[PDB]
């Protein structure tokens, strides 16, 4: 426990906290395959209960009376944002909608 | 002993970090005496 | 391409990164004050602000690095400016820390080279940059006798 | 002290992100018909 602590306090650095807002209709819109307009799938696949959005991975599909948009991590280039300079253990630390 | 040294070093790097003074060197070398097995080794640290 | 002013105290691209410098010795922060105060005059803590018109959602990209040679204990030595409104990096930044903040215990009256850095300069942050305002610190630091 | 959510996600990973609305055709279709956009903040932490 104590190799373990020890280990733990030479190896913690402070930080580089970093929150990036992500607008999904942005990504909706930049998909460049079957890209589309939120605002206006949603309210096709509301009024009309049976479609999906675009490819897999990367939109919306109602499944029964469960209305869910996915989304997929990789593509949307975020380890990429700054250089690699400063850390390549880029974790998610929280995320709020 | 090996471990709690380098806890008493992290310690005395941290003091020398905060209080603006590079010569406070409060760990004093040896306390480890090989011919009585390393006794009383904590006192002494616990001391400095 | 350009550049602005002098080496150390001035802007330069470098590639896709805006990056702004600054000497912290041309300053005079430590003579801001009588000397009869305390010396150890070290920085407790940086923030930025960048007045700009910021779009709806949108982040900044910027790293506020150190240049320099102290010893600065771990990671404390650069920030990611993300929120562009007197932010450091920290999500809730408390002050008494258990931790070092960061940029924290660097001497006020030292010759460094303090770095803002934008990637992305012709990408996404073109018109962000095309609309910054200017440039403010928050520097806090902290007199000790 | 204890883990919050999402919290250690390796932010370049090959995941899939889903939010899901229960009760498209319910009491959340008005709600679902006034939505303008899908924003989040996702926070994450670079360290060397």
């Amino acid at each position: 426990l104590a190799q373990m602590e020890k280990s733990y306090l030479e190896k913690d650095e402070r930080a580089l906290e970093v929150t990036r807002t992500v607008s999904l209709a942005e990504v909706y819109a930049g998909l460049t395959e079957n890209s589309f307009i939120l605002k206006d799938k949603v309210t096709e696949l509301v009024n009309a209960g049976e479609g999906s959005a675009g490819t897999t991975l990367n939109g919306l599909n109602v499944e029964g009376t469960q209305l869910q948009a996915s989304l997929k991590l990789s593509d949307l280039n975020i380890a990429t944002d700054y250089p690699d300079g400063l850390g390549n253990t880029r974790r998610i630390k929280q995320i709020s909608v | 002993y090996d471990l709690a040294v380098s806890l008493c070093l992290m310690a005395e790097q941290t003091y020398q970090y905060e209080l603006n003074n590079a010569a406070a060197h409060f760990i004093k070398p040896g306390a480890w005496h090989g011919t009585y097995a390393g006794l009383l080794a904590g006192e002494t640290l616990m001391l400095n | 391409e350009g550049s602005a002013g002098t080496t150390l105290n001035g802007l330069n691209v470098e590639g896709t990164q805006l990056q702004a410098s600054l000497k912290l010795s041309d300053l005079n922060i430590a003579t801001d004050y009588p000397d009869g105060l305390g010396n150890t005059r070290r920085i407790k803590q940086i923030s930025v602000t960048l007045p700009a018109l910021l779009g709806p959602y949108q982040d900044v990209r910027a790293i506020l690095s150190y240049g320099g040679s102290t010893m600065m204990p771990r990671g404390c030595k650069a920030i990611a400016i993300s929120h562009g409104m007197n932010d450091s990096g920290q999500f809730q930044m408390d002050f008494n820390d258990a931790k070092y903040l960061p940029f924290e215990g660097l001497p006020v009256a030292d010759t460094g080279t303090l770095t803002l850095s934008f990637p992305g300069i012709s990408g996404k942050q073109k018109s962000l940059l095309l609309s910054l305002s200017d440039i403010i610190l928050h520097i806090r630091y902290t007199i000790r006798s």
